[PDB]
């Protein structure tokens, strides 16, 4: 019963780090499409 | 006969030392009742 009284807590936290991961997949595309505009200022200003 | 207070207070004294809450506490919290908007 000590383990049947404590399951709504675990269950809201543990969808907390479900939300969470996620949104650290989206800045992990993020980041990687802001490197491709750092490269296309650099051969931009290579250009002028 | 006719029962007054002194003595009915002792009757619910009487009554009341042998009734359990906390089975009952335990058992409004089982998994068959526990999450009731």
């Amino acid at each position: 019963d000590s383990i049947s009284y404590s399951n709504f807590s675990v269950a809201e936290n543990f969808q907390k780090m479900k939300d969470y991961y996620k949104e650290i997949e989206k800045l992990k595309i993020k980041i990687l499409q802001l490197i491709e505009a750092i490269k296309k200022y650099q051969q931009h200003v290579e250009e002028l | 006969f006719r029962l007054y207070w002194d003595d009915l207070k002792r009757k619910l004294s009487e009554k009341l030392d042998s009734t359990d809450f906390t089975s009952t506490i335990k058992l409004l919290n089982e998994n068959s009742y526990v999450p009731r908007e």
